[PDB]
């Protein structure tokens, strides 16, 4: 988020996160409408 | 945003795994107590003794 993009249509680029502590509450200023689909984990209890 | 509609469809298909198949549950609550019994089991009386 918030940074520039590669031609990645064919070959997705894949980062790995660990250790580290997760916050998804600033991901709600992505811009003024934007879709948050969830599959297999509810939308909430994510931080929980 | 944090607006949700709590009620969704589960759209069942055949084609779906043994996990999807639609299932029909009844659940019989009963209550064993002190108060005389309306309901019983299918059995024959006896004259007193
Ligand atoms: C992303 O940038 C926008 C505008 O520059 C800003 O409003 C928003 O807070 C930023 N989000 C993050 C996670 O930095």
């Amino acid at each position: 988020f918030n940074a520039t993009r590669f031609a990645s249509v064919y070959a997705w680029n894949r980062k790995r996160i660990s250790n580290c502590v997760a916050d998804y509450s600033v991901l709600y200023n992505l811009a003024p409408f934007f879709t948050f689909k969830c599959y297999g984990v509810s939308p909430t209890k994510l931080n929980d | 945003f944090n607006c949700y509609f709590p009620l969704r469809s589960y759209s069942f298909r055949p084609t779906y795994g043994v996990g999807h198949q639609p299932y029909r549950v009844v659940v019989l609550s009963f209550e064993l107590l002190h108060a005389p019994a309306t309901v019983c089991g299918p059995k024959k009386s006896t004259n007193l003794v």
